[PDB]
């Protein structure tokens, strides 16, 4: 025959060897595939995608729980006054979790691009009003009031003007490997935090409500990517 | 503003704002080399095809949301309806309008999107050991529609927080009141039953919960109006 | 720069375990030295939850077998794997004359012989395979029951007239392959409670991720 | 020699594996194959041959076998009376199991096309009337009448003017699976229903017999077609 | 639309068991460690009706042969399969010189070595083989009798001038290979009752499908 020498590797089974193996039906010709409108190809055509996050994580309560999707803004609240605040942790938990970004970055164990949130004015057509909307890169420690975030990137948002208002985080990346109890976690580090005050009060006409909420939309840039996947979860197969 | 027409409906609509055709498809026909190309399936284009204004559903603070499956709140309507049921095959796709009437004085917001197989799952009798099926109402409401019970979860353990990775398009209050969906038919196969296949679900929830001063107003009417567009159909019985 | 490990088919390969088979000489468990095993790919916990986010799904499996006593021993035994296409009956015994027929595709091996590994086709007569399916087929309980995702059974056995004479373990990994995805939807946030519906526990209602005390707290 | 790694499969045994052996008797030169009438080349060949359908597949009684063949048609039938009916299940048991079509199909498990029945008048030359046959697709229940069965895809058939008629039946697919008792059978549903009916009733002068039969005929389309290859059979060779 | 399936070829294909040797070492059967077989393709039962379909035939056959023990265990024994052409001598005993006749093709392995294989070619001095011959060979027993059909001989048993030590079984499949058909004839509707000829029972005439009250009712 053809001179031969196996080499070490012979007979093992890689699970993640894409080699070939024979057929079990030859003949049979598989019924034709036709189109099918939305067809995803890779995954991050996903974590472009807008969804909500849930912010305001805080509620439990079964039946209060639609109420993550929003969180309010009201008279009550004078200038000045932080709204609400949060990290740009995609993956870690929190807020984040409830976006499909979120569960996405689940899979893969590292990731990097710029992310993208988006807020909605839901509230009566007649307020009007500004909030501050600050992003501290990492590092920088949650400005201590309106004004001293209104030294740090920011924007100035006028509901009255525009019902919706898109901030872009510049960069998030989850690389910095950490090995804390005995279980290794490539974690953030980058926790970038976005911070919201009220520039000015909210203002309303007699007749409408004093009160509104905000959802908050996020996705990630075209510039995103993720690697090592990596199969983790709580919600399996029962038996 | 102005107003369509197709055959006798007539509905007064905003100019053209921005519509969401589901998929980047556009509801089409399917050519003669199929898989029933002996059984030409006729194409309606006279009545079947127009302007039918569901029984507006009132908005309230308290409101879960509501759904509605395809094609089944036709099948019971009109001389679509008639079609769907005395035929064998059915695909059709469908241009659905959503609009809410509402004063400057109401605050709100509804997502409105379209989810293809839109599998019901119940509570399963609240400890988790009863395999509760989903009943027929709970199934294929009509055109009534049916209220979601865990509108968070979408009564089917699936977050809503994610629902807009589908065509969907958003209602806010103080900005639009009407939101226009085009929907192709998707499905695993050609053709397939109007009655037994319900290819996808309507859906629109209150995000931001409706509000308002006493004295306004307290429900908001939410007026689905929709269009069936290149509908066939075939072997009729 | 580049994003290969982000696309489906990167997402599904691998290798899992979806199946084991258990021969003990003395048992309760397959009493008959054989066993029939219908193909579920759930079989492999994480799976369920990654392809239920998509709608319609295509592709081609890779099985691969590996058998030994419990201990994980290697031994001097002959086995059979026979494939039964959906459609096609199952095995009811251990003479079943379902073993010989040609139409069932069946591959031999001994346990000393490295893994035993074969392709399998996108089965399914519809033009691909639905996780979600609203409707009855032609209050229900074949409610959600798209029956044409059948990808068939596999009987597994000793060979010869006789039991053999070692307990075996039977072990089936799944590679999945060309893989083809259409209407991505929501991830799955609640626990599952079955195989064949998407009930959840309507008490147990948990929001999807870590809450906190404030939205001002972090 | 030159490197080489066994893969899994190695060594095993696949009845369907279509490879080349060892020719036992390498110089044999087998007596060479000379021309013979009528080769077979694809079993569909066969599909499309009209074989005789036992629609009267009634009496069991060993010598009244040959009755299975053809039906009746007689003066004591009145207008509009219901001849004879039977499904377009060519797979299933019933008439179509002596026709050709029906003994290859037993082979396969999956198939479809549009099939074709001919029928034929064996009365006497003197003999007229009218039958009415009707198809009525799958799930389209038996016609209730005459009358119904005129409003469906229907034939008015005058064996006085033609001793012969063709239906074709525009399509039929086993292809819809059931798991019964808990043996899996890719079974019809699509049971076509071809129902026949006096139209007239049976008109004859003196000196002509008042009965007379009929003769089914049917075989597939040339867009027949058959999948998955599955012997079966309840004779086989003896001990 | 494509009709692969329902070629010659397709129908025929798959290696079925047409033959099985029992080799005890106590025994009726087979006593002296050694048996013959002469190829008979009606040994898969299925196979007579389906090749009854023609009237005249042509293939090639692949043969691969499964040894083992009566529990289908592997062991430590030669042996070898002898062909013995139409024409030449099957051994009438374990130490027949027709064993070693060069002119027997004879192959050799262990049980361990995987399935012995081989291709036997249309040995038929005739044009084809055919299945129906309505004549005589120049009332009578040779009716129906086309002997330049035969196949030959197949001649098993354990290598060495000693009996073996272990119970054997022999297992023989074949692939039929490279088919052409002419005349295509009745397909059987009645029980066989006979290898040779197409006999029937005269009295269990039975209808050649499932039989219903009226020809009115469904």
């Amino acid at each position: 025959g053809f001179p031969t020498e196996l080499k070490p590797g012979t007979n093992q089974f890689l699970t993640t060897d894409d080699g070939v193996s024979a057929p079990i039906l030859p003949n049979f010709h598989p019924t034709p595939c036709i189109h099918i409108p939305g067809e995803v190809r890779n995954l991050l055509e996903l974590c472009q995608v807008e969804t909500i996050l849930e912010v305001n994580n805080v509620p439990t309560n079964a039946t209060s729980l639609m109420e993550r999707l929003r969180f309010p803004v009201s008279a009550q609240a004078g200038k000045g006054e932080l709204c609400a605040v949060f990290r740009a942790d995609p993956g870690r938990n929190g807020p984040w979790q409830s976006t499909l970004l979120g569960q996405l970055c689940g899979y893969y164990t590292q990731w990097s691009g710029s992310l993208e949130v988006t807020f909605m004015f839901t509230g009566s057509f007649m307020a009007t009003g500004k909030m501050l909307i600050a992003y501290t890169p990492p590092g920088g420690p949650l400005p201590k009031d309106r004004a001293t975030a209104m030294l740090g990137t920011h924007v100035i948002w006028d509901f009255g003007l525009q019902s919706s208002v898109t901030l872009v985080i510049p960069w998030i990346s989850n690389t910095h490997y950490r090995a804390h109890a005995r279980d290794g976690v490539f974690d953030y580090y980058t926790t970038g935090l976005v911070s919201i005050w009220y520039q000015t009060n909210y203002v309303v006409p007699i007749g409408a409500p004093n009160t509104a909420y905000i959802i908050a939309l996020a996705a990630a840039q075209k510039n995103f990517t993720m690697k090592l996947c990596k199969d983790a979860s709580d919600i399996l197969q029962t038996g | 503003v102005a107003q369509l027409t197709i055959g006798n409906s007539t509905i007064t609509t905003q100019e053209a704002a921005n519509i969401i055709v589901g998929y980047g498809e556009w509801p089409s026909y399917c050519s003669d080399s199929d898989a029933t190309a002996v059984d030409k399936p006729t194409r309606p284009d006279v009545s079947v095809n127009r302007f039918y204004t569901l029984d507006t559903k009132l908005w309230e603070k308290s409101s879960k949301g509501w759904y509605w499956k395809f094609p089944d709140v036709l099948t019971e309507t009109g001389v679509f309806g008639q079609n769907a049921q005395f035929h064998y095959l059915y695909r059709s796709g469908f241009c659905i309008h959503v609009q809410c009437n509402a004063s400057k004085f109401h605050q709100g917001a509804l997502l409105v999107a379209v989810l293809p197989e839109y599998v019901i799952g119940t509570v399963a009798g609240g400890t988790g050991t009863e395999d509760t099926h989903p009943p027929y109402k709970q199934t294929q409401p009509g055109a009534d529609g049916f209220e979601l019970q865990h509108p968070y979860v979408l009564d089917a353990g699936i977050p809503i927080s994610q629902l807009t990775v589908c065509p969907h398009q958003w209602i806010n209050l103080r900005t639009n009141n009407c939101a226009t969906i085009i929907v192709p038919y998707i499905n695993a196969l050609p053709f397939d039953s109007a009655l037994n296949h319900c290819n996808f679900g309507l859906l629109v929830v209150p995000i931001s919960p409706l509000d308002y001063d006493q004295g306004a107003t307290p429900v908001i009417p939410i007026t689905i109006t929709l269009a069936p567009m290149c509908s066939e159909f075939a072997g009729l019985r | 720069h580049s994003t290969a490990e982000t696309t489906l088919d990167s997402f599904f390969s691998r290798a899992g375990l979806v199946g084991e088979i258990d021969l003990p000489l003395k048992g309760t468990t397959n009493p008959n030295g054989y066993a029939n095993w219908d193909i579920d790919i759930t079989g492999y916990a994480q799976m369920r939850r990654k392809v239920e986010l998509f709608t319609y799904m295509r592709f081609d499996a890779e099985f691969t077998f590996v058998a030994c006593t419990p201990t994980g021993e290697v031994v001097p035994q002959l086995l059979q794997y026979m494939f039964v296409p959906p459609g096609a009956p199952k095995p009811d015994s251990r003479e079943s004359l379902a073993w010989q027929t040609a139409t069932n595709p069946s591959v031999f091996v001994k346990l000393s012989d490295p893994p035993a590994q074969v392709s399998v086709p996108f089965m399914s007569p519809a033009s691909a395979y639905q996780w979600f399916y609203d409707g009855y087929p032609t209050k229900d309980l074949e409610y959600g029951a798209m029956p044409n995702n059948m990808m068939g059974t596999f009987s597994v056995r000793t060979v010869g007239t006789s039991k053999s004479k070692y307990p075996l373990v039977v072990r089936i990994y799944m590679r999945m392959k060309h893989v083809r995805a259409w209407i991505p939807r929501p991830m799955r946030n609640q626990n599952y409670l079955f195989k064949a519906n998407p009930n959840y526990a309507g008490n147990s209602i948990k929001p999807t991720g870590a809450s906190r005390t404030a939205i001002t707290t972090l």
